[PDB]
């Protein structure tokens, strides 16, 4: 049915003029407009401007010539509006692109829309955008997970094929999980955080969804890579991808650490994931415990380093340069204070009072300096049982996708939905979030976390997963 | 943690916060600082923070890049005036 | 006198370099508003800072010349404040792990003596931007956003409100001679913050100290503290404690003033800019800008002595303003009188060019212009008394000596 088709499909069709790029987007289009109702994945849908666009586009032998793609609204598109699901920031028009919006641009590929998130990305259920909740597409009185959201739900019921989200302790792959779709945080470092609307810099990476690892292979190639515009930026080639994930590596290995054992699970998760095991070690996977005697403290770290990068990043929105702008207003300093208390979420400022409080002089030491060391003790735990191990897994999440107002009532309810995604963003490892199975109609995800710079071998067993367990057939609302 | 408190830190950061914040807050910090405070347990001396690995300082040559447009530049701003930014008058 | 003054400084100098510290946009003076300007140095969301090459190699070269300690590795931190001028929230600078470190300069003082003053720290920033009042409205200008700074702090070494104009104009001499900055206080180009406390005379305790903000010239630093010893004085024999506090300078009264707003400072919030990895400087280049070093004042002055023969008085102006200096070695270079050269420049050729009100670098008679008539004072071709009546009009039309000896007759 078009939109039904993967972007190796689209591609041979769009290359020998079976089919226009106008038309890959007037069938997305569609079953945007089949599903949005329902879902709200969007917060600017683009894909009138990407009809005109489509147009134009002619060269076909472009990597990602006539493909869709939705974009998270924290990642700045040219001349339409950057959100970041704020009210701060409703209104503000973006005067440049991304890096990875340049790169895609220049690969052909055509952006569909600006999709919902956690306000400022802060969040695990999308529950805290400002403008309206996103809602699972396998069931609607489920959260999608967030704070990525639209670009997973969107990917999901496939009114946009692939998807840009980014992650910080969990943003792609919890909503990969929660939506029943493929996501992936590569390597920090590997994609550039220029024109990212910055959280925690030292945490956050733009990933990608998909519904085929090929489709996120191709996509992540695309964009990753050396930028000149950003210091944190690796100056590492980045690998094939695409001609990299059909291979199949022997012998390898995969830990389940110890202290994950003590980590309250649902009995489904727990099952299902067991299950994904038991088919790996059939395929002659090497199933070996590991340990990570700091990981425990994952949590407790990043929600120290995390809010008080925010504080630090989310000082600029002010009033003075761009954005939201308070009516009433008798100094410069209730002008500062009532458009940021305006503004700002409330998820947002507790991260903020908290951050500043982190970084005040007396505190400094004993909690961000203090978070610092302990996130190197938590890496270290990791390239140790590297040196046993090729990747790591465990479930993507301790339940299943939970209900709407269920997170709300303590924040910290919230925060606990990240305990299995924030180590990997603390040793700046990659992730992936591949799903292993449905459960009571609910999509689970498996994690696998690799080595610095090993996208390929989470590409690759992603690869393998998805032919024993077809996954991208499971399609919501029809 | 007093109101005192999140009253001080909320100044800090430029928040006004309205009545019905200060008291939610005041919760919600509170429970927020009791459940993150693991980490006094561990052993940090003669641990290292940590940064990521670099082999050096990326540095970027003293040559002129073309700027921004100023119609770009300014055409967010709240108020703008003659080519500049306008803010309530700063003593 | 039975008290003794206790001074230090705080100068942010402008590097003189292309490219702003954080991205590639222009360094200049008087550009229109928000021109200059960048997502980068504009504070948008998104954008991230790229560490200028030149800006770090200009506070290496800065901080040897100033005698410091360079560290290998140094961190750039976040120093949080809200103000209009200030795009991001924070200033990008250094706290903890600056660049450099316990160094001095030598002052040489009128009664012939020379003393040390310390320096504690050069770290690297950048600047904020400008603001305009008008009306009940600031008008902000980014241009000068993100421009880099060399943040370099003093001992309380200075003792004497001269002391501390000689320090300021042996800083900016230094700069000048390395070539990091033009550091004019006039454009901009050096800041000064003065603290100031008082002490009963050989005490080693520290008085309570004032600062004094925005003082815009040498001479209004010297004023500034000449007051402010005194007034620090009256208070403390009337009975009275000196409170702590930031004043101000009024150049119009020659007076410091206390602030109508008891704004007390904020935490800054230091921590490392999670944008940018630590600034690793290798000692391999630390090495080169040493031997590559150009010419410093002391240096240049005992030289000329040698080199020149010339007395301390006349070596110390030719050093003072270093294109005097060149001028004459470009001349000495045309004709090897360096004695008769000297006195015709310094004689007669600065007055002249100062009451026209012209400097040395654009100044009509050229250093082969100067050598040229000391050769026919010299060669008796002409008198002396020809040769200040010559020298007028070649001030005046910019012609050679030798043309208007010949257009008026030997
Ligand atoms: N009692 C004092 N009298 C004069 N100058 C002082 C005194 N104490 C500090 N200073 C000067 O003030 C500047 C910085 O002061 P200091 O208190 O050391 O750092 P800061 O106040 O910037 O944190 C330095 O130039 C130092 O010499
Ligand atoms: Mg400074
Ligand atoms: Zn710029």
């Amino acid at each position: 049915m078009l939109w039904k088709k993967s972007l190796s499909e689209l591609r041979e069709l769009l290359k020998r003029g079976e089919v226009s790029p106008k038309e890959v987007v007037e069938s997305f289009y569609d079953r945007y407009n089949q599903t949005e109702e329902k879902v709200k994945a969007y917060i600017t849908p683009l894909y009138g401007k990407a009809l005109k666009q489509a147009e134009s586009l002619k060269e076909r032998e472009l990597p990602l010539f006539g493909i869709p793609i939705a974009v998270k609204d924290n990642i700045l598109v040219e001349g339409e509006k950057t959100t970041c699901a704020s009210k701060i920031l409703e209104n503000f028009v973006a005067p440049y692109d991304a890096t990875v919006i340049e790169r895609l641009k220049k690969a052909g590929a055509l952006i569909v829309g600006k999709t919902n998130l956690d306000e400022f990305a802060m969040g695990s259920s999308t529950e805290y955008s400002a403008f309206f909740p996103t809602k699972n597409p396998w069931d609607l009185e489920r959260v999608p997970g967030g704070s990525s959201g639209g670009s997973a739900a969107s990917v999901a019921v496939l009114s946009a094929p692939v998807s840009l989200g980014s992650d910080t302790g969990g943003s792609i792959r919890q909503p990969a999980s929660f939506c029943g779709v493929i996501g992936i945080k590569p390597t920090y470092g590997r994609v550039s955080r220029y024109g990212l609307v910055a959280f925690a810099s030292s945490l956050d990476q733009i990933g990608v969804f998909g519904r085929r690892t090929e489709d996120v292979a191709l996509v992540l190639e695309v964009i990753s890579g050396w930028d000149e515009k950003d210091s944190t930026s690796a100056k590492v080639p980045v690998p094939e991808w695409s001609e990299e994930v059909k291979k199949e590596v022997k012998g390898l290995k995969i830990g389940l650490p110890k202290e994950f054992f003590e980590y309250e699970l649902q009995p489904q998760v727990k099952e299902a994931f067991e299950n994904f095991i038991k088919e790996l070690e059939k395929e002659g996977f090497e199933i070996k415990e590991v340990s990570l005697p700091h990981v425990k403290y994952s949590i407790p770290t990043y929600y120290i380093i995390a809010p008080s990068e925010a504080s630090s990043n989310l000082a600029r929105y002010d009033g003075v340069r761009y954005g939201y702008r308070a009516k009433e207003y008798k100094d410069i300093f209730e002008m500062y204070a009532r458009t940021r208390d305006e503004g700002f979420g409330p998820e947002v400022k507790r991260r903020i009072m908290l951050g500043t409080f982190a970084l005040s002089a007396g505190y400094y030491d004993a909690y961000y300096l203090k978070a610092q060391k302990v996130r190197r003790l938590i890496t270290n735990d990791f390239l140790k049982a590297f040196e046993e191990v090729d990747v790591i897994a465990s479930p993507t999440t301790p339940t299943l996708p939970f209900k709407f107002g269920e997170r709300l009532e303590n924040p910290i309810e919230m925060y606990l939905s990240d305990i299995l995604t924030v180590p990997a963003n603390l040793a700046g490892l990659p992730a992936i979030s591949i799903p292993i199975a449905w459960k009571d109609g609910l999509p689970v995800g498996g994690q696998l976390i690799g080595k610095h710079w090993d996208e390929t071998t989470l590409l690759q067993i992603s690869y393998l997963w998805e032919q024993k367990f077809k996954h991208y057939e499971k399609i919501p609302l029809t | 943690v007093d109101r005192e408190w999140v009253l001080k830190i909320a100044k800090l950061a430029r928040l006004e916060l309205k009545e019905e914040e200060i008291e939610v807050f005041q919760k919600q910090l509170s429970d927020i600082l009791d459940f993150i405070d693991q980490l006094k347990e561990l052993d940090t001396e003669n641990v290292e923070p940590y940064i990521q690995e670099f082999e050096e300082t990326p540095m970027r040559e003293d040559e002129p890049h073309p700027s921004l447009d100023r119609e770009k530049a300014l055409m967010n701003a709240p108020e703008r005036k003659d080519g500049f930014f306008v803010v309530p008058r700063v003593v | 006198e039975k008290y003794e003054a206790v001074i230090g400084l705080e100068i942010h100098v402008q590097m003189d370099t292309k490219t702003k510290m954080f991205c590639g946009c222009k360094v200049e003076f008087g550009a229109e508003p928000n021109t200059n300007v960048c997502p980068v140095c504009l504070g948008m969301p998104g954008a991230l800072p790229i560490v200028n090459k030149r800006a770090v190699e200009y506070a290496i070269r800065a901080s040897l010349a100033l005698n410091c300690e360079v560290h290998e590795e140094s961190v750039f931190a976040r120093k949080h404040y809200f103000y209009p001028d200030l795009p991001k929230g924070y200033q990008i600078s250094q706290y903890e792990k600056p660049l450099a470190t316990n160094g001095w300069v030598e002052l040489n003082l009128p009664n012939g003596e020379k003393k040390k003053v310390r320096i504690r720290r050069l770290h690297i920033e950048e600047d904020a931007g400008k603001n305009i009042h008008e009306g009940d409205k600031t008008l902000v200008d980014l241009n000068r956003a993100g421009t880099p700074l060399m943040e370099i702090v003093t001992e309380p070494d200075i003792r004497t409100p001269e002391e501390a104009r000689l320090f300021l104009e042996k800083l900016r001499n230094i700069m000048r001679y390395a070539g990091v900055s033009k550091a004019d206080m006039e454009k901009g180009q050096l800041r000064c913050d003065i603290n100031v406390s008082i002490r009963p005379k050989g005490s080693k305790e520290f008085g309570t100290r004032v600062e004094i903000k925005n003082v815009n010239s040498f001479r209004f630093v010297q004023k500034a503290l000449e007051y402010e010893i005194e007034r620090q004085i009256n208070v403390v024999e009337e009975g009275g404690e000196v409170v702590q506090e930031t004043r101000t300078f009024d150049p119009q009264t020659g007076k410091t003033y206390p602030m109508r707003t008891k704004e007390e400072a904020e935490d800054y919030r230091y921590f490392p800019d999670p944008d940018l990895v630590p600034l690793k400087v290798k000692k391999e280049w630390i090495e080169e800008i040493k031997k590559n070093m150009p010419e410093l004042p002391d240096q240049r002055f005992e030289r000329l002595i040698k080199e020149y023969g010339l007395s301390e008085y006349e070596a110390g102006i030719l050093v003072n303003h270093k294109e005097v200096g060149d001028f004459f070695e470009e001349a000495v270079r045309h004709f090897k009188e360096p004695k008769g050269i000297v006195n015709w420049l310094i004689n007669d050729l600065l007055g002249l060019l100062r009451d026209k009100g012209i400097s040395i670098e654009e100044s009509p008679v050229k250093p082969e212009h100067l050598a040229e008539l000391v050769k026919l004072i010299k060669e008796k071709v002409i008198s002396t008394k020809i040769g200040k009546e010559v020298i007028k009009e070649m001030v005046e039309t910019g012609k050679t000596p030798s043309q208007i000896v010949e257009e008026k007759g030997l």
